[PDB]
């Protein structure tokens, strides 16, 4: 509790010399850094537990996505042939506008596609930038995983 | 046991072989002596066909085979290990060929799952392919090479690069790198009454005449010809028909002689007369 | 009235001597193009020959401009100051502008595409993607994956509509229209293939990298990662061959199923991306920009000079290397201009037997010393005297 209270409250100081407002835009980006991290760690036993069981080659790579590890899914994706995907993954950590093209395609997908795998969606869906707030919820998914996973 | 396929090397002096024991042996022929000098081993399954590249590459050997894959085999002082694998299609490849050296170093192989792979060589040790699926019905068997032709500067022509090739739905597909890049088929050749077993682009003596060879299980081998260049024309004439399959047919250099395996374990040789109609020569054994 | 061509070059001269000299070459460019187009039109079997001469000219003459604009005009301007917490993308461009001679690279390399032949566009387009194998219910999952996942499943129809696409949206790219690629990508239904294309840019965000203060921050942060993830997915087979190769394109990497009827400026272009792009990432590594992580696979880093590219692409591509504009066009990028006209004056004492080669060298002499006095004066009288000479055998020497 004390740490994690640290982390978002406690000031956060930035040795580097800097320009002065882009420092702010540093700053949150290191604070944002570190509590991504620490999420981490909490959630890793409760991920990789899940891994361990999956029995599948994608849903794996969604849960390595979980763990914030977006190489090791990418390198996943890429073994399982999944080559296409595994580039895409990439993106992820991209705050690019590419979310507008990929809820496009799942907005297409969910206006037909009779198929659509239901792990590579929710790749997608995390692509999308909003998982929880879209048409194509991972709402579902707050009963499977711990909210702070969430 | 039994030997499936083997083929002198350029410059008459090796002479690999393969059986259907999964072994790809090389041996050397110095004064009509065979002398082995190494089995290469590395197939899952018995070794269908083989091919030596041209020495403009060094010393190279490739053998298809029943396991699926096909193997390339340099040689680096003695060293015959293999520099490259392919295993892209999924059922048996029933042969291999390679292009006329000066298209570079390309490799044709025919699987028995209806496909055709196509190995190019690169800089390094680097092989892209150029797959056509669905080239045969229900499987290829045979994969010749047509002959490299020669079309106000110095410039390495562009070929026609054509490459024949017969298999299990009777018909001897034609085909041809279309100036894009990727192989089409020009023509097919439907004269079998079933599955065609080889297809040998006969050499051209420098004569326009282009012709091809093929045998099937039907027992018969036919001659198909094509009068000018250019004129989509593919004529066959019958060579013989043997009330048994014929497995081989190869052209020999000069005279275009055909050399007819198959039927009752006899090989026959066949030469065109000053008339039109072929021959037999005689009986070889 | 073709005769009448000499007119017109030398008539930009008249109007140099009364005013300014790069809208000479400028109007060089525009002169030969007009004359490609005449002889084009309507004409002979013969002068098609003879039209794309000209043509190469008019590209000769535009790529002349353009480097010579670059280096010439080059007024040093301010130096670009990064720090550490400044994005990849910032890094690329304080590259381009410091490195001259990558740049140029770049310029040639824009010169290449801007005269790259596209295909008309995909007519008939299908209103959806695979709607064939979808029709023909096998596709478990309709992503681009799944056929790579397993084996026969698409339609043979599908595969041939994707031949068409991946070799459109190809040309396109080596073109350069790139957002035109997207446009297609878009709108033919391909979301995810655009995706891929996105990830061209490198991650910029405004509020840090001042610099180029933009609105929304862009790119991908991991593009080693990309860049990898993309080259892996070419090597992947059961691909398209145009597929696979605009990958590779992107990888910064080589083909060989399309590069059969690679030309020299497209077989140019291709090696030069290599490159760039090795150049970059190994600046962005001594930067220490990239991430360990990142480097999934092994990316091939040397790089090599600008004349070992010609001069490979020579030995592959010896028809139009051996060009007579063509080298020219070589020559003027590596820089030794002059070395060549002082050769090719030797020539005369088969020069001759090209036309347009002995006009050629003189107007580029000329052209050459009023942007920079350069060229020898005894190659340029040997020259002018030569051509002078012919102006009078074409009895034209009123303009003399």
């Amino acid at each position: 509790t004390w740490t994690l209270c640290e982390a978002l409250w406690g000031h956060l100081k930035e040795l580097d010399s800097q320009l002065n407002e882009p420092r702010e835009y540093i700053q949150i980006l290191e604070r944002r850094r570190a509590f991504s991290r620490w999420l981490s760690c909490t959630a890793t036993p409760q991920i990789e537990e899940e891994v361990s069981l999956k029995n599948s080659p994608v849903e794996a790579v969604f849960s390595y996505l979980t763990g914030k590890r977006i190489s090791e899914a990418c390198s996943l994706a890429q073994q399982s042939g999944d080559h296409r995907l595994a580039l895409l993954l990439s993106q992820f950590v991209g705050s690019q506008s590419v979310r507008e093209l990929l809820t496009m395609q799942l907005v297409d997908w969910h206006q037909l596609q009779a198929f659509i795998q239901d792990e590579r969606l929710r790749i997608f869906a995390l692509l999308a930038g909003k998982p929880v707030q879209l048409s194509e919820k991972q709402i579902n998914v707050c009963s499977q995983l711990d909210w702070k996973r969430s | 046991d039994m030997i499936h396929d083997a083929q002198m090397d350029y410059y008459g002096t090796r002479l690999a072989t393969c059986s259907s024991d999964r072994s790809v042996k090389i041996f050397d022929v110095r004064n009509g002596g065979q002398i082995l000098i190494a089995d290469l081993r590395g197939h899952e399954g018995p070794v269908w066909q083989v091919a030596w590249a041209h020495p403009m590459y060094g010393n190279i050997l490739a053998s298809c085979s029943y396991d699926r894959k096909v193997i390339i085999w340099r040689e680096e002082n003695g060293t015959w290990e293999k520099s490259h694998e392919h295993a892209g299609h999924d059922s048996s490849v029933n042969s291999v060929c390679w292009a006329p050296h000066d298209y570079g170093l390309i490799l044709a192989c025919g699987s028995s799952d209806g496909a055709i792979s196509l190995l190019t060589y690169t800089g390094e040790g680097q092989w892209e392919v150029k797959k056509i699926n669905n080239a045969h019905t229900i499987g290829c068997n045979a994969v010749s090479w047509a002959p490299a032709v020669v079309p106000p500067s110095g410039q390495k022509p562009n070929y026609i690069k054509r490459f024949a090739s017969g298999g299990c739905d009777n018909l001897i597909k034609l085909w041809k790198e279309e100036e894009d890049g990727q192989w089409k088929e020009e023509q097919k050749l439907e004269a079998h009454s079933d599955w065609v077993r080889d297809v040998a682009w006969a050499p051209s003596i420098g004569l326009p005449t282009s012709t091809i060879a093929s045998c099937s299980q039907d027992g018969r081998v036919f001659i198909w010809t094509c009068d000018d260049a250019s004129s989509n024309t593919w004529s066959p004439k019958l060579l013989h028909k043997f009330n048994d399959v014929v497995w081989h047919v190869s052209w020999s250099i000069t005279a275009n002689i055909l050399a007819v395996s198959g039927g009752d374990n006899k090989v026959t040789l066949w030469k065109e007369s000053v008339d039109g109609q072929w021959v037999c020569i005689s009986d070889v054994n | 009235a073709s005769m009448s061509m000499f007119s017109d070059f030398l008539q930009s001269f008249l109007k140099h001597s009364s005013s300014t000299v790069f809208d000479l070459v400028e109007e060089y460019e525009n002169i030969c193009g007009s004359q490609v187009n005449i002889l084009s039109k309507i004409k002979f079997s013969k002068t098609a020959s003879m039209l794309w001469l000209l043509q190469q000219e008019m590209v000769t003459w535009r790529l002349l401009a353009s480097l010579y604009r670059d280096r010439i005009q080059s007024a040093e301007e301010e130096s670009v100051v990064t720090a550490v917490n400044a994005s990849e993308k910032t890094v690329v461009e304080a590259l381009f502008q410091r490195d001259s001679l990558v740049r140029q690279s770049q310029l040639v390399v824009d010169w290449l595409e801007s005269i790259a032949k596209d295909e008309i566009g995909i007519e008939y387009a299908k209103s959806v993607y695979w709607e064939n194998t979808l029709h023909t219910p096998l596709v478990t999952e309709l992503d681009p994956d799944a056929p790579i996942r397993q084996k026969m499943p698409l339609d043979d129809l599908d595969r041939e509509d994707e031949v068409r696409l991946l070799k459109y949206l190809f040309t396109l790219i080596r073109a350069g229209m790139t957002e035109e690629a997207q446009r297609l990508c878009k709108r033919c239904g391909q979301a995810w293939r655009a995706a891929t294309l996105e990830g061209w840019k490198l991650y910029h965000d405004p509020n840090v990298n001042g610099g180029t203060e933009l609105e929304p921050v862009e790119g991908n942060p991991y593009r080693r990662i990309w860049k990898i993830s993309c080259w892996r997915m070419a090597e992947d087979e059961l691909f398209n061959r145009y597929e696979r190769a605009i990958y590779a394109a992107l990888s910064g990497n080589l083909k060989q199923l399309l590069p059969v009827c690679d030309t020299w400026e497209d077989t140019v272009w291709a090696y030069f991306r290599v490159m760039v792009d090795s150049l970059v990432e190994q600046e962005i590594q001594t930067s220490v920009a990239t991430l360990d992580e990142t480097e999934e696979l092994p990316r091939l880093g040397a790089n090599w000079t600008l004349e070992k590219v010609f001069e490979e692409l020579q030995a592959t591509d010896l028809e139009e290397n051996q060009e007579h504009y063509h080298i020219v066009q070589k020559f003027l990028i590596l820089g030794d201009i002059d070395g060549l006209m002082d050769e090719f004056s030797k020539w005369l004492s088969r020069n001759n037997l090209p036309g347009h080669l002995l006009r050629f060298m003189t107007h580029l002499i000329l052209f050459f010393r009023t942007l920079g006095l350069q060229t020898k004066e005894e190659v340029s009288i040997e020259v002018l005297k030569t051509y002078i000479q012919l102006l009078i055998r074409e009895k034209h020497t009123n303009l003399i």
